[PDB]
């Protein structure tokens, strides 16, 4: 069977940059060469097939070379929508194995997260739990760090948090993070409060309420 | 060895030709550097001299690869 | 136009048979192949194997040959991907996607929307989704911040849309965290204009496939 061997396994570059990424054939295949772009959560799309034709729809940003066993996918101005995992993919005989993929993410300015919170509802109150969100939208770089305060107390081990894939628009990040305490619990404090690092902010940013008011 | 070399033989599977073509390279090869006195330089004029005298037949064989591997593996083509 | 719809999202236990269905539309079903795609965790894309639409013939890749089986309703455009005596690391995400072959280039030209397959003993449960209602503590320069929060349900995945999918812009609907439990929980939320919250609704669309989960929660401005 034939190895595909994509390199590098993941790059940055800013707007308007060239990217270059490289598939190595483990023997000869003659041009039969597809590449695919696949954003997060998406299908994977045809982006090249036969090392060099663009697929159809596709933007002319993309281009497909060849030197011998090595096939180069290479993107001419870079845009944040680009932001994918790019495959190529021996189309010779079957099977038709992918290469293991080269992620490609944007670079831009720093930008801060602006930071919410969500106190729990009163719905998830009546069933005996309090879950209390702390949002930091749209910020670069990916680092952020937050941290939860109750009645001024650092908590540990009662939350959790995720980070989204970078934006295809403005290529920040946003991070989700739940303090999960028992309606009782809860009940036993007054300020809840997140506060967040990140580098767009000289110094940290707390956001908070106390339970019960409006 | 025996089976199939008997469907090559019973499809006219032009195997033989491609191996003779492959010689007829070789043999172009030898024959050009006892000539020349040597090509080293320039390797590139000698690449130059070749393409101008068969500007497709390394297209073309690729082509049939791919052709001939598609075929083997039974895909369905489609024209446009 | 052309079009791959796969069969939802599946829980299975082990031991288990699925079937997972890739119904097409749009183009001459038999002119054209069928191949699967497995998506492993993270970037990891493996080429399952073929069939051809007008003569039946398979091919599998190497690590496919047992359990995997392709097969055909015609009549129907529909391509089927069966795996019997489903094994833990058989949880995937699964792609079927258009073969074309023009003459000179094979590729796979139109793909699915991808069936993920969860196999566990766990049994599935359906999310509890709880508004996060907007209010001073999310808004920020004339713009804001309201969600729904979908929380301990099993397996993955959840979808989430606002209004109908007429609300995009602004939305971010995050990677579900695993709780200690085993259950998972997302929140998804979206920035709009304070000036409209009045005149405006917000309903989020929660689909959890695996317990029939359906709910449309409207999330309003906390009143007092």
């Amino acid at each position: 069977d034939i190895q595909m061997t994509q390199s590098p396994d993941s790059l940055s570059a800013s707007v308007g940059e060239t990217v270059t990424i490289t598939c190595g054939a483990s023997e000869n295949i003659y041009g039969a060469l597809n590449w695919y772009q696949r954003k997060q959560g998406k299908s994977p799309q045809l982006l090249i097939y036969g090392a060099t034709n663009l697929a159809d729809g596709m933007s002319s940003r993309f281009s497909g070379s060849r030197s011998g066993r090595q096939y180069s996918l290479k993107i001419s101005s870079l845009h944040p929508d680009d932001v994918a995992t790019y495959y190529c993919q021996n189309a010779l005989s079957m099977p038709y194995t992918f290469g293991g993929g080269t992620n490609l993410e944007t670079k831009r300015t720093v930008a801060a997260p602006s930071v919410f919170i969500f106190p729990p509802s009163d719905e998830q109150l009546k069933s005996g739990t309090a879950s209390v969100v702390c949002l930091l939208n749209n910020f670069y770089p990916r680092e952020a760090k937050v941290q939860w305060k109750v009645d001024n107390a650092l908590q540990s081990g009662n939350s959790q948090e995720s980070v989204t894939e970078q934006d295809s628009k403005d290529s920040t990040y946003s991070l989700s993070s739940t303090l999960t305490l028992s309606k009782a619990d809860y009940e036993k404090h007054k300020v809840y409060a997140c506060e967040v690092t990140h580098q767009g902010l000289s110094s940290p940013v707390t956001k908070s309420f106390n339970r019960g008011e409006c | 060895n025996e089976a199939w070399n008997g469907f090559v033989a019973a499809a006219e599977l032009p195997r033989n030709e491609a191996d003779e073509l492959r010689k007829a390279l070789d043999n172009l090869a030898r024959q050009m550097i006892m000539k020349d006195k040597n090509w080293h330089d320039k390797g590139q004029q000698y690449r130059n001299w070749f393409l101008k005298e068969f500007p497709r037949l390394k297209s073309e064989l690729e082509d049939n690869i791919r052709r001939l591997r598609a075929l083997a593996d039974g895909v369905q083509k489609v024209h446009k | 136009q052309i079009q791959l719809v796969q069969s939802g999202p599946d829980l299975k236990k082990p031991g288990e048979t699925v079937k997972i269905s890739c119904r097409t539309s749009g183009y001459a079903f038999t002119n054209y192949g069928v191949n699967w795609v497995k998506q492993a965790p993270g970037k990891g894309l493996k080429w399952m194997g073929w069939i051809n639409t007008n003569t039946g013939q398979t091919t599998y890749a190497e690590e496919f040959r047992g359990r995997f089986a392709i097969s055909l309703e015609t009549s129907a455009s529909t391509a089927f991907l069966t795996i019997s005596n489903l094994k833990n690391e058989d949880s995937a995400t699964y792609f079927c996607a258009r073969l074309i072959y023009d003459g000179d280039y094979i590729s796979s030209d139109f793909w699915g929307q991808g069936t993920t397959l969860t196999v566990s003993s766990a049994s599935t449960k359906g999310p509890s989704v709880f508004p996060l209602a907007p209010s001073s503590k999310s808004t920020s320069g004339g713009t804001a911040a309201l969600g729904c929060l979908v929380k301990d349900y099993f397996p993955e995945p959840v979808t989430v849309s606002w209004n109908s999918g007429a609300l995009t812009s602004g939305v971010h609907t995050f990677p579900a965290v695993l709780q200690s439990s085993g259950l998972y929980s997302l929140s998804s939320v979206v920035t709009v204009p304070s000036s409209s919250l009045g005149t405006q609704t917000y309903i989020c669309n929660v689909n959890h496939k695996p317990s029939n989960t359906k709910v449309d929660k409207k999330v309003e401005p906390k009143s007092c």
